[PDB]
Parts: structure tokens; C-alpha cells; sequence
């Protein structure tokens, strides 16, 4: 853990401009995606990300944070690659990192917006019931 | 600029007046002449291109 | 003791809604508990359909029955409209195909008795649970 | 003879080799009779037919079943079957190099014309623009060599010869032959209920007006 | 019925479908929609039958307004941000609008092409028994104008039974392709080089082909002319001065130049989305062997 | 500016200009190798070949200048 000042007061007295901004990120259309980063950076500490598998299966995010210095993994949907859906690499991707946070202790946050799993021969073909299994 | 291109002509001078739906330019691209048309009345301010220089998608062409 | 689910399947129970997700969530949490404490066994003997899939792969082994079962998360015409492939039922996610192709099936019973057969031969070796001896 | 030298044009389509054009057009109608089931399109050209297929599942298939047929020995011809003339074309031979380039090799220019318009002319290949299409099996004698550089601004209506080609340029377009002179037969035109006015397979003939 | 109307047409509008195959004999090449994947989703996402037609829209900045009716539209391929009076809408997904709103297209911010589709199809009058436009030939319907009014055609009975495909984000720069070899790739004194290569994508890019440059390719035999052959979208040809052209859907129906390779069926539709300026490398699909 | 500058440290496999020959913006100037990968650099101005300080076989360090308008 680093050292962070926890400051007085409620979560309702203790709201940033930069928290503020997070009221207007979600699109007003179901549909319309935006970059997960934006949640992920603005309620980590400094911002600080070390994201982790950053150019594989990019429609999940996973990596490492601070929340009042305490380490965190950060486990996110993606909505910009694959509308967000979970699939094969994805799941291996975010089932590999949860369980390395689980060895070693550090919580995980999961930031969900997932409309389901990505349709596909492919993906039934190569087996998304057996390696989607893995994140269950 | 909508794509890259070539500025076969630039067609205002600097500082010029335009009206809405007049032309700034014109880009070779796609095997094609693409007019850049202005979307609203202003001034021509500091036409950053010449006539036959090559240009990369979404550079500024002028503020308006 | 050995748990074994005969699934059948067509997935969650749509009008019941999310009370039916929250259905499914528990019944993965305790194969996911069980996982490796006591021998699970599930037979597919029909369409299992989205939810009920990911139990049967949490389990230790998966009989299929040839021509009579299937798996698959999402359908043949919700892949027809994304992907553009017209497939079958059998073709995506019959037990062929989770044997040949995805992995996912131990066996393919040549029927429901065959099928019991093999899953009373499974238990012949396992023991109870992780704490006894194999008979 | 069986079969030509046959290559993966992609995964889906396959291309056919062949000596000469009278076998690419006996092989095409052949494939047009055996209905290769999942074929698409038939591209008959110079030296080679292109077979067309609904993908690439269809491709080893195919290409199995080509070695199954064989193509009828008496349909291979450089000749009219009866000699016939389906199109006749007014044409006046106000040609822009039927003399300078072309008669030189020998026959002067009434010659040319005479032997032009005397033979009959097989419609050949089809390509380069929609209703231009290569007459091959004409007279011997006018097989002048192409113009080693490209043309422009070609007239709609020139018509030319090259190679062991001739045809009618239906419009304004970067051709590459002799001219020989024009025709205001309209050789394209999507609202008539043939567009293209000469179709591979048919037989055609020049008539002179001058 | 329901129209729409024109405001904006964007650099270029075309009305486009699976095309009209099969005329070759009238040297009629196939055209239809560049990305065909694209196409046949937003019209599957509508619930039309595929060869209903849909608006290819190029570099975006197509604009209309629905009148007469509601409709269900939907937009594929580039992202353009597409947007009903300027509320965004997902690209890949389905949405309904009412009479008198506006339909717009903003900047791709990746690719090049985007189709817009509406239940019922793109109901102008078919030429050659399609609705598409060959920019080659300029057969088909009339590149799109302002003004210009186009008729939404009658539905089939299906409904729109999902809100939105998942899609794959298309590539920013590099695009690899994997090239069937051949059947020409023995005219050349080292083939692969084709693959050693990284391409540029210059700007004489069109639906006729996209013409590249890199490392020159060198002919065994240079004065070697080619008897002329069928082409097909994909194909790779390699004009004497050693610059490859990968054929568009506008190609014409026979080329004059060896074709050393074209691109497999899986990735010719991602030749569709390449803008000017990307890279592109090439991979043999199965080993090239003489 | 009117510098062609090389992108990567590789080694020039082909001048495919001379100084004096016209070219257009696009047009290719040389053919790098690096990494066993073969990498066009291209003009990007309308102009002339001056100032031409490489050719085929010479290894070059990123921003060596190749040639100038
Ligand atoms: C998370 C889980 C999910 O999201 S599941 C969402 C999709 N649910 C499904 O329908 C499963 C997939 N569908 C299929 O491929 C087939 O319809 C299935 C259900 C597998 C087999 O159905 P089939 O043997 O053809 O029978 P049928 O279609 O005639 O229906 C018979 C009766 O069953 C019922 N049924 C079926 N599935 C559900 C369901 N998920 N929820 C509620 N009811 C269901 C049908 O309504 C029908 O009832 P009835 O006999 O018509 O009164
Ligand atoms: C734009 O430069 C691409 C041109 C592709 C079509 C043209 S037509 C005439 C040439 N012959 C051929 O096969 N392709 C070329």
C-alpha cells in the first residue's frame, strides 16, 4: 500500500469535477459505444493504469490500479471492440488475470457492459462453452 | 480535409469572405475531384495549403 | 456423493426474467464449489440451450447422445443474422461436433441406455468424493 | 485435350489453359451444357476459359468433376457450322491507319477492305467494356501486329483490328488497334432487350457502305 | 410510400447490392457493393433478403431525410458515428425512425465505406436486373445527388429480431491479406517479394482496383506480353512497370496483365474497408510452390 | 521540409530516381530493408530529384536525409 489521505466526509460531499464527469460519459443510444478507459482511469488513482495483454482480446480490459493506494486489478468490458461481447481469447484473457489477482490477493473490480457472448460457428467450433467456462 | 488527397486548386485567398456552400478547395482522391465546400459564412483565416501539395485525412484546411 | 444432472435444457424461462439469471449464477457457484470435491457427471440428452451449457462444462464428464443432443450457447439464427451462415442445430452443436471439434463431449452414447452404461462405467472408477479411496 | 493445364484462381474460382481460341470457345460451350452445379460465371478470353463458383466450398468439386467431361470432337471449328452470317454490319472505311500501319504489309487498301468485308468474322471473347467484343477467325491476311501504344478519345462506333482480333468500339474509349473505319450501329445499350448487340458464340459480317 | 430524400450526398453515394453476375458473355462485370460482408449485414439487420438494396456512402457525410413514413434503418462497415437529428446511433445496429427526422453520417474514423440500409431495400429502378452502380461502365442508378429521392421498397414479412451485430473494429493502418499464389507467379524473377514486402496504398485507390507500390517486382522476360484473361475481385495483377493492382468489384471483366496472386474469400471484402495512406502486407494463404 | 528523410535504420535495396528526373508527390524514391522486411519511402512534393546523398547497398541511420525536393 502507498500512503493516501482519506478525506472527510460522504461519498455525496466528496464528489470531484473529475467524478462529475463521469454523469455524461454514457451515450444516450443503447447502442452507441464509448472507450471503457474513461471509467477505468477516472476512478483509479492518478489515473494510473498499467493495463495488462493491452493488444490482445481488446474487446476486455485488464490490468492494475490503485484505489486509496491499495492495489486493485480492473477487469472491464470493452464496448468498442466487439460491441463488448465476451468471447474465447477474451475469456481467457480476463480468467488468466483474475485468477494471478487471486493467488496474490489483490481485489478485483469488474466494470461490466456486456451484451452477451459473439455469435459464431467459429466461436462453437473452437470450443466458447469450454473456454468461456474458465472466467465462470 | 475528408481523405487525403492533392490540392489540384485552392480556390479563396487569405482572409477572403465566403459564403456558406461556396468552395475552399479541391482534392484529387479516389481517382476523383472532391470539392471541400464551406459550411458557413466567415472569413478565410490562414489557408495552411498549396496547389499541388499532398495532404493527410482530417488536416485543417482553415478555421472558419 | 457423485452429483449427476441429465440436462435437457431450452435455457432460462424468459417471462421469470432475471430471477432466472440469478438461478443460474448459484447453480455455477456450487459446480464451481463442488469442482473437484465430489465427482459431477452431466448426460445432454437434448437442446441445452445458453444457461444451461455452462454447468455441463463446469462438470467433470460430459456424455452426449449422438443424434438426439445438443449444445450451444446462441442459436442458428442469431448466428444467421450476425455471421451470415446458415447452420443446423445438429451441425453447431451436435454431439459431433462438441466431440470431433470443440472438445467438450467425453463420450457419444449411441443412445440413452448406452449412454447410462457408460455413465455407471465412469462411476465404477470414481470414488465418492476427493477424501475416499477408488473402489 | 481432355483437360487444359487448370489453376486456383483464388479459392473461388478456377482458370482452364488452352493453345487456341477454338478451344477455349469448344471447352465454354461445353461447361455451358454441363451445368457444373454452384457455378457462377463463364469468362471465355484469348488463351483460357475462367470458371466462376458460388464459393469455395465449390472449388475442389469442380475441379473434380472437369476431369469427368470431354469435349465433342466436331465442335472445334474455325469456320461457320453453316456458314451462316447472324449480323451484318454497315460500316464505312473511313480508317484512320488502314493504310499506313497496315497496308504495307501488302494488300492496299481496297484489298483490305475487300477481304474485311468478304470473311466472315466469328464473335469471339468479350471484355474491355460492355458490348465490345473480339471477332477472331477472320482472314489472314489481316493480322497486323497491336499498335505497341496505347490510343485515346477512340470513337463510338470505330471499328478496328489488332492481333488476330477485329471489333467495333461501342464507345469513347482508350483502344489499342488499327482503324478501319465506323459504324452507327449502336453496339451498347442497356434498354434494348439485347444490350449487347454481338454475343460469344455468334457469327458476324462486315457490309461495306464506302 | 416512404422516401428518402438527399440533403447531403458526402464525397460519394452509391446505390449498391449483391450486383449482376453472370454477364460476362455482354463483358458486364459483376460490381455490387465493395464490402459485400458489410452489405449483406445491414440488410440482414433490417431483415431484407440480401440482395435488397442499401446506400455505399464513401468517407461518409451522407445525409437524409425519412418522409411518409416510419422506417427501420441500419448502418455497417465504417464508423461514422450515424446519428438521427443528431442523437448518435450504434453502427452494426438497427434503429427506427420517424417521419421527418434526419438520418447523418458523420467522418469514418476507420476504413472507408459505410452502408446504409432500410427495410424494404433501396427501391430505384433496377438496371440489368440490379440496383447497383458500375463506377467503370456507369451502369446501374445514377451516383447519388442532392435533392435526389429514393423510394423505400415494400417489406417482407420478417421482422427485426436483433438490435445489434457485434463486428470487428476495422484496422487503423496495417491490413494483412492472405494471397492464394499464382497462376502467374512463375512470370517473375523473385515472387516473393510480394510477401517481403510492405505495400503502401496510393491514392489512385478506387472501386476499379487500389493500386500500390513498394519493392518493384521484376519480369523473367520484360518484352513478354500476356494474351488477355477473365479477372476477378481480388486478383493481383502486376502491370509491367512492377506495382501491383488488386482488382476492385468494378474491375473489368478481363485484364490484360499476369495476375500473381489473389486474395483468399475470407479477406477480399476487408480490401473494401483499405483507405489511401494504409499499409498492406501480403501472405501466401497455402505454400507457393512451382 | 523539402528533405526526404529515411523513416527506419535499414539498407537501401533500390534507388529507384535519379537527380534531375521529375516526380509527383507519391512517387517512390527508395526501398529500405530492416528486419527482413522491405519498406517503400516515397516523395511528398511535386518537384525534382537534388541533393542525392545515398545509394543501393549503403546501410543508413532513421533520419538519414535521402535526397532534397
Ligand atoms: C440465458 C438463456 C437464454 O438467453 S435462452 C434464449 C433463447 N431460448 C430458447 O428458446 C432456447 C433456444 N431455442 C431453440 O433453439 C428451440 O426453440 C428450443 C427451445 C431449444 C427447443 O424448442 P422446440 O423443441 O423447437 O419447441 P418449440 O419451439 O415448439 O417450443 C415448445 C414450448 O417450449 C416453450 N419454450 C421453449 N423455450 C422456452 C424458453 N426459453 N422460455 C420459455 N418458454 C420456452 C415454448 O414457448 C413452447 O411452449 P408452447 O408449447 O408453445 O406453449
Ligand atoms: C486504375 O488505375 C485501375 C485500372 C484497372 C482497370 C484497367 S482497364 C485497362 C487495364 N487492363 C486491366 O486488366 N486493368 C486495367
Amino acid at each position: 500500500l502507498y500512503p493516501v489521505a482519506i478525506p472527510e466526509g460522504s461519498i455525496e460531499e466528496t464528489l470531484t469535477d473529475e467524478d462529475l464527469e463521469l454523469d455524461t460519459l454514457i451515450p444516450d443510444s443503447p447502442n452507441q459505444p464509448y472507450d471503457m478507459h474513461e471509467v477505468i482511469t477516472r476512478i483509479l488513482d492518478d489515473d494510473e493504469f498499467l493495463e495488462v495483454q493491452a493488444g490482445y482480446a481488446g474487446n476486455i480490459v485488464v490490468g492494475f490500479g490503485r484505489v486509496e493506494g491499495r492495489p486493485v486489478g480492473i477487469v472491464a468490458n470493452q464496448p468498442t471492440q466487439f460491441a463488448g461481447c465476451l468471447d474465447i481469447n477474451a475469456s481467457e484473457k480476463a480468467a488468466r488475470f483474475i485468477r494471478t489477482c487471486d493467488c496474490f490477493n489483490i481485489p478485483i473490480v469488474l466494470l461490466v457492459d456486456v451484451p452477451g457472448f459473439l455469435p459464431g460457428t467459429d466461436q462453437e467450433y473452437n470450443g466458447i462453452i469450454r473456454r468461456g467456462a474458465k472466467l465462470l | 480535409a475528408p481523405m487525403q488527397g492533392t490540392v489540384v486548386k485552392v480556390a479563396v485567398e487569405e482572409g477572403q469572405e465566403v459564403s456558406a456552400g461556396d468552395l475552399v478547395v479541391v482534392l484529387e482522391a479516389m481517382k476523383m475531384e472532391n470539392p471541400v465546400t464551406a459550411h458557413k459564412d466567415g472569413t478565410i483565416t490562414g489557408l495552411a495549403v498549396e496547389a499541388g501539395a499532398a495532404i493527410t485525412q482530417g488536416t485543417v484546411i482553415a478555421e472558419i | 456423493r457423485p452429483l449427476i444432472g441429465i440436462n435437457d435444457g431450452a435455457g432460462a424461462r424468459i417471462q421469470e426474467g432475471v430471477v432466472s439469471l440469478g438461478l443460474y449464477s448459484r447453480i455455477f457457484h456450487n459446480n464451481i464449489k463442488a469442482s473437484g470435491v465430489i465427482p459431477q457427471i452431466s448426460l445432454i440428452m437434448g437442446a441445452a440451450a445458453g444457461g444451461h451449457v455452462y454447468s455441463p462444462a463446469l462438470t467433470d464428464f460430459v456424455v452426449m447422445v449422438d443424434q438426439t443432443s445438443q449444445m450451444f450457447i446462441t442459436g442458428p439464427d442469431v448466428i444467421k443474422t450476425v455471421t451470415g451462415e446458415d447452420v443446423t442445430m445438429e451441425e453447431l452443436g451436435g454431439a459431433h461436433t462438441h466431440m470431433a471439434k470443440s472438445g467438450t463431449a467425453h463420450y457419444v452414447a449411441s443412445g440413452e441406455q448406452d449412454a447410462f452404461d457408460y455413465v455407471r462405467d465412469l462411476l465404477s472408477y470414481l470414488p465418492p468424493n476427493n477424501y475416499a479411496d477408488p473402489p | 485435350m481432355t483437360l487444359g493445364t487448370v489453376h486456383n484462381y483464388g479459392d473461388q474460382a478456377l482458370l482452364l489453359e488452352f493453345d487456341s481460341t477454338a478451344e477455349v470457345l469448344a471447352w465454354t460451350e461445353t461447361l455451358r451444357e454441363a451445368e457444373l452445379l454452384g457455378v457462377v460465371d463463364i469468362v471465355p478470353a484469348a488463351r483460357t476459359v475462367l470458371v466462376k463458383l458460388a464459393g469455395p466450398r465449390y472449388q475442389a468439386p469442380t475441379r473434380q468433376r472437369l476431369g469427368k467431361l470431354r469435349v465433342r470432337p466436331e465442335a472445334i471449328t474455325h469456320q461457320p457450322p453453316g456458314d451462316r452470317v447472324d449480323v451484318t454490319i454497315d460500316v464505312v472505311y473511313d480508317g484512320a491507319d488502314l493504310h499506313e500501319v497496315a497496308s504495307l504489309t501488302g494488300m492496299t487498301p481496297a484489298q483490305v477492305i475487300a477481304a474485311h468485308t468478304g470473311t466472315p468474322w466469328r464473335v469471339g471473347f468479350c471484355g474491355f467494356a460492355p458490348g465490345f467484343a473480339y471477332l477472331v477467325d477472320g482472314d489472314a491476311r489481316l493480322q497486323v501486329p497491336r499498335r505497341a501504344e496505347p490510343r485515346t478519345s477512340v470513337p463510338a462506333g470505330a471499328v478496328a483490328l489488332a492481333g488476330e482480333f477485329s471489333g467495333v468500339y461501342p464507345r469513347q474509349s482508350p483502344g489499342g488497334w488499327q482503324l478501319i473505319g465506323h459504324t452507327d450501329a449502336v453496339m451498347f445499350d442497356v434498354n434494348r432487350d439485347k444490350p449487347a448487340l454481338l454475343t460469344p458464340g455468334m457469327w458476324v459480317q462486315f457490309r461495306a457502305v464506302g | 410510400g416512404t422516401t428518402l430524400e438527399v440533403l447531403r450526398t458526402g464525397p460519394l453515394a452509391l446505390v449498391e447490392d449483391l450486383g449482376r453476375p453472370g454477364l460476362a458473355h455482354m463483358g458486364v462485370t459483376r460490381s455490387g457493393a465493395a464490402d459485400r460482408r458489410s452489405h449483406t449485414l445491414a440488410n440482414r439487420l433490417v431483415a431484407n433478403p440480401g440482395e435488397s438494396a442499401t446506400i455505399e456512402v464513401t468517407f461518409g457525410g451522407f445525409s437524409a431525410r425519412v418522409c411518409g413514413g416510419d422506417v427501420a434503418i441500419a448502418v455497417t462497415g465504417a464508423d461514422t458515428d450515424p446519428a438521427v437529428n443528431g442523437i448518435p446511433f450504434g453502427t452494426n445496429s438497427i434503429h427506427h425512425v420517424h417521419d421527418g427526422q434526419v438520418i447523418s453520417l458523420g467522418a469514418p474514423h476507420s476504413g472507408l465505406r459505410s452502408y446504409l440500409a432500410v427495410r424494404g431495400g433501396i427501391d430505384v429502378t433496377p438496371v440489368l436486373g440490379s440496383r447497383s452502380y458500375d463506377v467503370m461502365s456507369a451502369i446501374g442508378p445514377s451516383p447519388l445527388r442532392p435533392g435526389d429521392v429514393l423510394p423505400v421498397g415494400e417489406h417482407t414479412d420478417e421482422f427485426p429480431e436483433l438490435d445489434q451485430a457485434p463486428v470487428a473494429a476495422i484496422a487503423e493502418d496495417v491490413v494483412e491479406l492472405q494471397v492464394v499464389p499464382g497462376p502467374r507467379d512463375d512470370w517473375f524473377v523473385d515472387p516473393d517479394i510480394l510477401v517481403r514486402t510492405n505495400w503502401l496504398v496510393t491514392n489512385r485507390s478506387d472501386r476499379v482496383g487500389m493500386r500500390l507500390v513498394g519493392m518493384p517486382l521484376e519480369y523473367r522476360n520484360p518484352d513478354r506480353q500476356l494474351p488477355s484473361e477473365g479477372a476477378t475481385r481480388g486478383a493481383i495483377q502486376v502491370p509491367p512497370n512492377g506495382f501491383p493492382v488488386i482488382l476492385g468489384p468494378d474491375h473489368p471483366v478481363t485484364g490484360g496483365y499476369p495476375v500473381i496472386g489473389v486474395v483468399t474469400e475470407e479477406d477480399i471484402d476487408k480490401l473494401g474497408q483499405v483507405r489511401p495512406g494504409q499499409t498492406v502486407r501480403l501472405h501466401w494463404a497455402y505454400p507457393r510452390r512451382p
